[PDB]
RNA sequence: GGGAGCAAACCGGAUUAGAUACCCGGGUAGUCCACGCCCUAAACGAUGCGCGCUAGGUCUCUGGGUCUCCUGGGGGCCGAAGCU
RNA sequence: GUAAACUCCUGAACCCGGGACGAAACCCCCGAGGAGGGGACUGACGGUACCGGGGUAAUAGCGCCGGCCAACUCCGUGCCAGCAGCCGCGGUAAUACGGAGGGCGCGAGCGUUACCCGGAUUCACUGGGCGUAAAGGGCGUGUAGGCGGCCUGGGGCGUCCCAUGUG
C-alpha cells in the first residue's frame, strides 16, 4: 500500500544518486511534482517529465552530480548531499513563521506546502506564511 | 460568547435529556502528532425531539440539573449510528478487562 | 583586599614582565631581569608540560592579576561582558579598563594601578568635579578625571607629573598636565592595549 | 519506540534514592553513642578502625565513623552525625563531627584542622 | 613551517612469553593556524621516535579549511561510525568551546569561534579521525552554487 | 485402553580413595491409542508484520513461454554500494 | 624574598564645628467653604546621613598540593597510625598517612553536610536502542486505536496570515 508516497521519492532520489544513476521514475501525483520543480528550480535535479510504464504514469527524475574527483576512489562528490522527509505521516509537523527552519545556514533548500502553495523556506518567508514542513535538503 | 460544540447523540434513555458525544483534536504538547478525546455532555431536550444517532449544536446553557449545563442548539443530520457502534463497542470492551 | 603580600612573586610565575611596581619594574628588574623563573624551592627544575587547563588557567591569572584586582569584581565584570550585544573578549577588556583606580594609572597621576587605588579611595581624585573615592567607579566617556583642588599642590601628585610631561598618553586620552586634570575619550579598541594576554583563553577558561 | 508509543506509555521519569537516611532531608542530626568499638576493614585493606554506633533523636540507631587520629566517645557521648558513607567498612553510612558536643577535635593537628574541630593554635 | 601539539601517547602492548613487549602511539595536529590542517597517528617501539613519526605522517595528510572570519561555513553533524562531533559556526568574541581533542585540531586550523559537542563514543583516536572527516565536508557559498549550476 | 523395543526411578556387576555417574546385566512409570488438562523451551534466523527503493556471479526447487535464453515464486553460497 | 628591617608619602579609625532631603496638605485670611492666590504649624530615624577641619600604618583566614585537578621536597610513621568523591594509598625508602619548608586557589571569608538542575545524549520530542553487549511477543486470528494510493469538485475542522481584546 505503501504509508507515505512523499518520503518514498525522496528515498528513490538518495538510494539512486548514492550509486549515480542517470535518472530514475516515480508515482505520478500533481502534489509530488511541486516538490521536484522546486528541487530542480533551485538546482537540485536538472528537471523532470512525466512517462509512461505499461500504463503507469510517472515522473523521470534526472539526477545531477558533480565532477569526477582526483586520487583514490574517484568518487564524484554530490548534489543532493541530504534529503530527509520531515513531517511525516505518523506525526505531523506544522510551522508558524517566525521560527521556520534555517537549513545550514543559508546554503540548503527546506521545501514546506502553504495556503498559497508548495513554497522554499526563503520563498515562504517571502509572503511570510506557513504550512507543513515537507522536507529540507542540502 | 456561549461556547459551542457538536457531536453526537449516544442515549436517548433520560427523560427530557440526552447525552451528547464530542471530539477535539489537538496536538501532544510534547510529541506533536495530532490526538484525538472525547468528552458526553448532558443535554436538555424539553421537547424530546432529538433522537440517537443524532449530530446537534449545543450550547453553554444555564444550570438545568446536576450535570446539565447544555441545551441542543440545532440538529445536524440523523443518520450517524456508525459512529454510535464504536462507542458501544468501546464500552463492549471494557468486560474483558476487569477479573 | 589585594595582593598585600609580595608582587614580584607574580611576575615570576608567568615568565613574563608584569609592570605593577613603578620606578624599579623598569630598574634592573620587576623582579625580573635576575630571577627569570618561578618562585619556590623548586621552579628553576625542568618545567612541566602545561595541560589545556595549566594554560587557560594562568592566562586568566595574568589579566586580573594585572589590574590588581579581586575574583569576585572580577568575573562578574567577564559576565556582564557576555551580556552587552558585542565581541566579549574585548569588551570585557574595555570595561576592565573603565576602572576609575585603572584611568587614574592610565592618565598616570599614579605610578602604578595599585598606587592609583590608593589615590582614588583617599579621594585625592575627582570626575567632573565632584569627588570620588571609589575605585571600581565606571568612567564614563567625557568624564573629566581630574586632581582634587586641595591635592594638586602634594609632591607626590607633582612627582608624577613630572614625569607624565610631554611623554605621550592613551590614544583614547587626553593629559592636560598643566591644569592637571585629564579626559576619558573613548572605550578603547583591542589594539590600544597591549596587554601580554590572549583575551580568548580567558573566554575559554570561563566554561569549566 | 513510535511517536504514538510515546504518545500512549510515554517515558518514564528517573527517580533517585538516599544513600543518607539522616531523614528530615537534614545536612545533620543529633545522636548519643552506645557502643564505640574498634572494627577491621573490607578486603584490600587492613587497619583497626574506630567508629561508634548511635542511637538518632530520630528512633534510629547508626554506626559513624570517627576521622581522625584519637577521640574520647565513650557509652553515652552525646555527638553530632554529619553523613558520608566510608568504602573500607560495612554499613557505615555516616561520619561524627568532630568539635561538636562530646565530639572533642584532634590534639596536635595542624593541617586541615577545619574538618577537624581544631581552634587555630598560638 | 607549520605548527605541532600531540594529542596524546599511549603505550599498548602485546603479549610474548616470558613476558609482555610494549609500544607506543601518537596522535598528532598540524596547521599553519590559517588554512592548512592535518592529523596523523604513528607508533613505535619508542615515544620520540613514534612522535616523530605522527609528524611525517601528519604533515603527509592535509586539508584545506573555508575558514570565514574565524568561525565556519555551516554547522555540520559527522559520525565516525562509533563516535559522532558536532560544529557550529559562532559569532566572533565567542571562543572554542571544545573538548581537549577537536580542540587542538580547530586551533591549529586558524578556527576562533565554534561550538561543538562530542557524542556516541568519546575514544580520541577516534573523534580526532571523526573531526577531520568533519572538516572535509565543509562547502562554501562558491563551493555550493558551483555544483548546483550544472551549467 | 495398549505395552514389542527402549527406558528416568530401582537392583546388581565393574571402575574409583569414594562412584548415588560415565561402562555392563536386569528393570518400572513413560514412550503408543481415545478423550480432557498442562502452556513451558537455545518455542533460535537468538533477526515483529506490511509496502517501495538500491550491481551482479553461481548452485538448486517449482511454474509459464518454441526454449544454447527470456519471465514468475521458493531454497542456498560469494559478493556493488551502503551498514556494523 | 623586595618579603622584612630601613627612609619617605597618604591618613580607616578616633576628635572638633556645621548639619538635612524625606513636609505640604488638612488648617487660617482674600475670593463664595468652589476654581485661583497668599500665609502658618508638624521629623520617630537623628545630632543620623552628607560637608568642612584636625588625625594614628592600622584584623587574615581557610581549602588544597598522587590522577581527574594544579601546586614538590625533607622527615616521622610502617596494611599499625590514618586517608578516601571515584580509581586507590600505607605491609620500613610514601610528592596519597602526620608535621615541616615551599607552592597553588580563593580572601572576610574558606571548607563540610544536605537537597535541586547540570554534566546524564543515562527515558533520547529536540536526541537513544533490541543477530551475539539489556532488549522482538512461541506462532496465528482479530477488537478498539494508529496509519493510508491516483484525478475533480464543495465545505474550511486541523494548519497558515492579518486585525483587535486579553496576557
Ligand atoms: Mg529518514
Ligand atoms: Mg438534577
Ligand atoms: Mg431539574
Ligand atoms: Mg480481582
Ligand atoms: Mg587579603
Ligand atoms: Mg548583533
Ligand atoms: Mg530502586
Ligand atoms: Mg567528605
Ligand atoms: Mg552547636
Ligand atoms: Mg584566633
Ligand atoms: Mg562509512
Ligand atoms: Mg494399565
Ligand atoms: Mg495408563
Ligand atoms: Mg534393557
Ligand atoms: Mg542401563
Ligand atoms: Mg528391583
Ligand atoms: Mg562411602
Ligand atoms: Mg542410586
Ligand atoms: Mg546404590
Ligand atoms: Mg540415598
Ligand atoms: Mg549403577
Ligand atoms: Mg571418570
Ligand atoms: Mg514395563
Ligand atoms: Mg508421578
Ligand atoms: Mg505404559
Ligand atoms: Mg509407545
Ligand atoms: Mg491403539
Ligand atoms: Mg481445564
Ligand atoms: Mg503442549
Ligand atoms: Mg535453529
Ligand atoms: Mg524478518
Ligand atoms: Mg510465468
Ligand atoms: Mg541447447
Ligand atoms: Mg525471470
Ligand atoms: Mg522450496
Ligand atoms: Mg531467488
Ligand atoms: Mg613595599
Ligand atoms: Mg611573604
Ligand atoms: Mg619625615
Ligand atoms: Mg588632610
Ligand atoms: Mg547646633
Ligand atoms: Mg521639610
Ligand atoms: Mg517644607
Ligand atoms: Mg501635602
Ligand atoms: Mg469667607
Ligand atoms: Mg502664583
Ligand atoms: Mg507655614
Ligand atoms: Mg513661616
Ligand atoms: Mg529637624
Ligand atoms: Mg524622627
Ligand atoms: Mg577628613
Ligand atoms: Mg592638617
Ligand atoms: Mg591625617
Ligand atoms: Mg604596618
Ligand atoms: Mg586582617
Ligand atoms: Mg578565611
Ligand atoms: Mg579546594
Ligand atoms: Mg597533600
Ligand atoms: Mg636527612
Ligand atoms: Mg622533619
Ligand atoms: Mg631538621
Ligand atoms: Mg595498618
Ligand atoms: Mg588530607
Ligand atoms: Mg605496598
Ligand atoms: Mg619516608
Ligand atoms: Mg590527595
Ligand atoms: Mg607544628
Ligand atoms: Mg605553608
Ligand atoms: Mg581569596
Ligand atoms: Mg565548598
Ligand atoms: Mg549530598
Ligand atoms: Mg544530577
Ligand atoms: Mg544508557
Ligand atoms: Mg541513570
Ligand atoms: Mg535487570
Ligand atoms: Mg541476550
Ligand atoms: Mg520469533
Ligand atoms: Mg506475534
Ligand atoms: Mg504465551
Ligand atoms: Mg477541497
Ligand atoms: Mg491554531
Ligand atoms: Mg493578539
Ligand atoms: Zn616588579
Amino acid at each position: 500500500m505503501l504509508t507515505d508516497p512523499i518520503a518514498d521519492m525522496l528515498t528513490r532520489i538518495r538510494n539512486a544518486t548514492r550509486v549515480y544513476k542517470e535518472s530514475t521514475d516515480v508515482p505520478a501525483s500533481r502534489f509530488k511534482e511541486e516538490i521536484l520543480r522546486i528541487l530542480a528550480r533551485e538546482g537540485f535535479i536538472k528537471g523532470y517529465e512525466r512517462v509512461d510504464v505499461d500504463g503507469k504514469p510517472y515522473l523521470r527524475v534526472y539526477l545531477k552530480y558533480g565532477p569526477r574527483r582526483q586520487g583514490p576512489d574517484p568518487r564524484p562528490e554530490q548534489v543532493i548531499h541530504h534529503i530527509r522527509r520531515i513531517s511525516k505521516p505518523g506525526r505531523r509537523v506544522y510551522v508558524g513563521v517566525k521560527e521556520i527552519p534555517r537549513v545550514r545556514r543559508g546554503l540548503g533548500i527546506a521545501i514546506l506546502s502553504t495556503s498559497k502553495g508548495v513554497l522554499t523556506d526563503r520563498e515562504a518567508r517571502k509572503l511570510g506564511v506557513g504550512g507543513e514542513l515537507i522536507c529540507e535538503v542540502w | 460568547p456561549k461556547k459551542v460544540l457538536t457531536g453526537v447523540v449516544v442515549s436517548d434513555k433520560m427523560q427530557k435529556t440526552v447525552t451528547v458525544l464530542v471530539e477535539r483534536q489537538f496536538p501532544h504538547p510534547l510529541y506533536g502528532k495530532v490526538i484525538k478525546r472525547s468528552k458526553k455532555y448532558l443535554a436538555h431536550d424539553p421537547e424530546e425531539k432529538y433522537k440517537l444517532g443524532d449530530v446537534v449544536e449545543i450550547i453553554e446553557s444555564r444550570p438545568i440539573s446536576k450535570r446539565k449545563r447544555f441545551r441542543v442548539l440545532r440538529l445536524v443530520e440523523s443518520g450517524r449510528m456508525d459512529l454510535v457502534e464504536k462507542y458501544l463497542i468501546r464500552r463492549q470492551n471494557y468486560q474483558s478487562l476487569s477479573k | 583586599g589585594r595582593y598585600i603580600g609580595p608582587v614580584c612573586r607574580l611576575c615570576r610565575r608567568e615568565g613574563v614582565k608584569l609592570y605593577l611596581k613603578g620606578e624599579r619594574c623598569y630598574s634592573p628588574k620587576c623582579a625580573m631581569e635576575r630571577r627569570p623563573y618561578p618562585p619556590g624551592q623548586h621552579g628553576q627544575k625542568r618545567a612541566r608540560r602545561p595541560s589545556d587547563y595549566a594554560v587557560r588557567l594562568r592566562e586568566k591569572q595574568k589579566l586580573r592579576r594585572i589590574y590588581g584586582i579581586s575574583e569576585r569584581q572580577f568575573r562578574n565584570l567577564f559576565e556582564e561582558a557576555s551580556k552587552k550585544k558585542g565581541v566579549t573578549g574585548s569588551v570585557f577588556l574595555g570595561l576592565l579598563e573603565s576602572r576609575l583606580d585603572n584611568v587614574v594609572y592610565r592618565l598616570g597621576f599614579a605610578v602604578s594601578r595599585r598606587q592609583a587605588r590608593q589615590l582614588v579611595r583617599h579621594g585625592h581624585i575627582t570626575v567632573n568635579g565632584r569627588r570620588v573615592d571609589l575605585p571600581s567607579y565606571r568612567v564614563r566617556p567625557g568624564d573629566e578625571i581630574a586632581v582634587a583642588e586641595k591635592s594638586r599642590n602634594l609632591e607626590l601628585i607633582r612627582q608624577n607629573l613630572e614625569a607624565m610631561k610631554g611623554r605621550k598618553v592613551g590614544p583614547w586620552l587626553s593629559l592636560d598636565v598643566e591644569g592637571m586634570k585629564g579626559k576619558f575619550l573613548r572605550l578603547p579598541d583591542r589594539e590600544d592595549l597591549a596587554l601580554p594576554v590572549n583575551e580568548q583563553l580567558v573566554i575559554e577558561f570561563y566554561s569549566r | 519506540p513510535t511517536i504514538n508509543q510515546l504518545v500512549r506509555k510515554g517515558r518514564e521519569k528517573v527517580r533517585k534514592k538516599s544513600k543518607v537516611p539522616a531523614l528530615k532531608g537534614a545536612p545533620f542530626r543529633r545522636g548519643v553513642c552506645t557502643v564505640v568499638r574498634t572494627v577491621t576493614p573490607k578486603k584490600p585493606n587492613s587497619a583497626l578502625r574506630k567508629v561508634a554506633k548511635v542511637r538518632l533523636t530520630s528512633g534510629y540507631e547508626v554506626t559513624a565513623y570517627i576521622p581522625g587520629e584519637g577521640h574520647n566517645l565513650q557509652e553515652h557521648s552525646v555527638v553530632l552525625i554529619r553523613g558520608g558513607r566510608v568504602k573500607d567498612l560495612p554499613g557505615v553510612r555516616y561520619h561524627i563531627v568532630r568539635g561538636v558536643y562530646d565530639a572533642a577535635g584532634v590534639k596536635d593537628r595542624k593541617k586541615s584542622r577545619s574538618k577537624y574541630g581544631t581552634k587555630k593554635p598560638k | 613551517d607549520f605548527e605541532e601539539k600531540m594529542i596524546l601517547i599511549r603505550r599498548t602492548a602485546r603479549m610474548q612469553a616470558g613476558g609482555r613487549r610494549f609500544r607506543f602511539g601518537a596522535l598528532v595536529v598540524v596547521g599553519d593556524r590559517q588554512g592548512r590542517v592535518g592529523l596523523g597517528f604513528g607508533k613505535a617501539p619508542e615515544v620520540p621516535l613514534a612522535v616523530q613519526k605522527a609528524g611525517y605522517y601528519a604533515r603527509r595528510n592535509m586539508v584545506e579549511v573555508p575558514l570565514q572570519n574565524g568561525t565556519i561555513p555551516h554547522e555540520i553533524e559527522v559520525e565516525f561510525g562509533a563516535s559522532k562531533i558536532v560544529l557550529k559556526p559562532a559569532a566572533p568574541g565567542t571562543g572554542v568551546i571544545a573538548g581537549a581533542v577537536p580542540r587542538a585540531i580547530l586551533e591549529l586550523a586558524g578556527v576562533t569561534d565554534i561550538l561543538t559537542k562530542e557524542l556516541g563514543s568519546r575514544n580520541p583516536i577516534n573523534i580526532a579521525y571523526a573531526t577531520m572527516e568533519a572538516l572535509r565536508q565543509l562547502r562554501t557559498k562558491a563551493d555550493v552554487e558551483r555544483l548546483r549550476k550544472g551549467e
